[PDB]
């Protein structure tokens, strides 16, 4: 596994025996993305929230096939006091996903 | 060698340190007025910049400057009763390049932030076909490290199981050289402290159920080996047993975290009694303990500071 | 996430940064993450999961005291990610079935 989200948070990631990685600095993340891409690490990629809204970029650009950097929209540790609308990130997955803006 | 000399420093550097009004007004701002509250006292000295590993690297190059000159300043008695300090440092050092050396990762992998040592010892420490070499090279002369490390060698050359004895005979034995000179106030804070670590090392090793007494070491009073089994066990009437000895609040307790709270009140409330000693040792140890309390609360200040955390997740971490 | 971030900023407050990033660079990768065949509707999915041996634990007579609790509290974080993960995967992939679906019922109504 491996992660880019923060260069404070990846230091819990090696401690849980998991590579991490940071930046906080989004066209440098998203070359470390790329990289990382290319250096497959073990086929999931948690990217951080605020510093690529959407992790696909690197992966729809270069590999258009078998998706094999599974992209988590991972959050980070500056928002976690209140989470920022994991309903409302489910309505954007909806409207994303099948196209149509619903609600309940 | 004379206890006044480096006491009358200690007074010194005892005379300046952080008030509680001081955090208790840093308790609630935004990381820039924690900035400028540590750009006048004696931590500034050391603040290049701004951001947390210049906080980090400032508070540890002063704790460096401030704290690791007391163990030099004295030769005999009063370095070989003043070195039982701060030499937790010294065996974290150890324990990373003994893990380094076991892994394969380079040697330029690890901090080591600095102990008692010189770290010369550490880059020539590294290459050596035998470890009693290592042992050797690392031994300056009464050091419990150096007659600990080739105590419990007397096995293998480089295992892991070599470290859990490496731990065990380091505990013990800073125990044993406690007993085995005359400091009054140092002998039975060692005894609290290494009977804290292994009642906390038998929380944190609860629901295992692995064998206790290999685990168990000998220097506690407060506890013993039935009391250590029962406590590994789960009920904890035993830790409700502790009455009348210093652990007094401390009851009915069960998670890690108010555990841990309460052994380093308790620790930091037992030796704050070393100013009752104020020509012997006592008053160094109420100097180390305090000014590493005063670091990691500092620390953890800087921590919610920056990240913008509530004061209901600190306040319980500023209560002693 | 709320609970492993409040574990791990007590954890290196209170024990030092350089110890438990010496604890964390001690620590193995743990390989043999993976991900299999989820063979929905004729279209191999993978699903992961990891091995994350317990019982070789480096020394768990710990003189950190903290990095045990933060060790516990990121493998929890690490299995949250790697269930919403083999979830989401496959929650996109239905998505996409659903569109192509549609766009062939109504390609196929507008064309043939």
């Amino acid at each position: 596994m491996a992660v880019i989200a923060d260069p404070e948070t990846a230091q819990g990631f090696r401690l849980a025996g998991l590579e991490g990685y940071g930046a906080s600095s989004a066209e440098e993340a998203q070359s470390l993305l790329e990289t990382l891409v290319e250096r497959g690490g073990y086929a999931l990629v948690a990217v951080d929230e605020a510093l690529l809204p959407d992790p696909e970029r690197a992966v729809e650009r270069l590999m258009r096939g078998r998706d094999l950097p599974v992209l988590l929209p991972i959050a980070g540790l500056k928002e976690a006091f209140q989470g920022h609308d994991v309903e409302g990130y489910m309505r954007e997955l909806v409207r994303k996903t099948i196209g149509f803006d619903i609600k309940l | 060698d004379d206890f006044a000399y480096l006491n009358a420093r200690v007074r010194v550097r005892r005379g300046t340190l952080l008030k509680e009004s001081f955090f208790q007004e840093a308790l609630d701002l935004s990381f820039a007025d924690f900035l400028r509250l540590l750009s006048e006292t004696v931590y500034g000295g050391e603040l290049a910049g701004q951001g947390l590993p210049d906080v980090d690297r400032a508070v540890l190059r002063t704790q460096a400057k401030l704290v690791g000159d007391l163990p030099r300043l004295v030769t005999g008695e009063a370095r070989e009763a003043v070195r039982l300090l701060l030499l937790r440092n010294d065996l974290h050092n150890l324990q990373a390049l003994l893990r380094a050396k076991a892994t394969g990762r380079p040697f330029e992998e690890v901090l080591l932030l600095p102990g008692t040592l010189r770290e010369e010892v550490w880059r020539q420490a590294y290459e050596a076909q035998d470890p009693a070499g290592m042992a050797q090279v690392l031994a300056v002369p009464g050091h419990p490290l150096a007659r600990a490390l080739r105590a419990v060698l007397r096995e293998t050359q480089d295992l892991a199981r070599v470290e859990a004895l490496l731990a065990k005979r380091f505990f013990e034995d800073v125990a044993k050289a406690a007993k085995g000179l005359d400091q009054p106030a140092l002998r039975d804070y060692l005894a609290l402290e290494v009977d804290a670590e292994n009642l906390r090392t038998a929380f944190k090793l609860q629901g295992s159920g692995l064998a206790p007494d290999a685990f168990f070491l000998k220097g506690g009073r407060f506890v013993d080996r039935v009391r250590f089994a029962r406590l590994m066990e789960g009920d904890y009437a035993v830790l409700d047993e502790l009455s009348g000895t210093p652990f007094s609040g401390l009851s009915g307790v069960r998670d890690l975290k108010a555990l841990e709270r309460g052994l380093r009140c308790v620790l930091l409330k037992e030796a704050k009694k070393g100013v009752q000693d104020p020509l012997g040792v006592g008053l160094v140890l109420a100097y180390v303990k305090e000014r590493e309390w005063e670091a990691v609360r500092l620390r953890l200040l800087a921590r919610r500071a920056y990240f913008g955390l509530p004061r209901a997740q600190v306040e319980e971490e500023v209560v002693c | 996430a709320k609970e492993a971030y409040a574990a791990l900023l007590l954890a290196q407050a209170f024990d030092g940064p350089e110890v438990v990033a010496g604890a964390a660079l001690g620590v193995p990768p743990l390989e043999g993450v993976e991900a299999e065949v989820e063979n929905v509707w004729g279209s191999k999915v993978p699903r992961l999961k990891a091995t994350f041996p317990d019982g070789a634990l480096l020394s768990p007579v710990g003189t950190p005291a903290y990095t045990l609790e933060a060790s516990r509290a990121f493998r929890r974080y690490a299995e949250a990610l790697i269930r919403v993960a083999n979830t989401e995967t496959r929650l996109k992939k239905i998505g996409e079935e659903i569109k192509k679906t549609t766009r062939r019922v109504n390609a196929l109504e507008q064309v043939v």
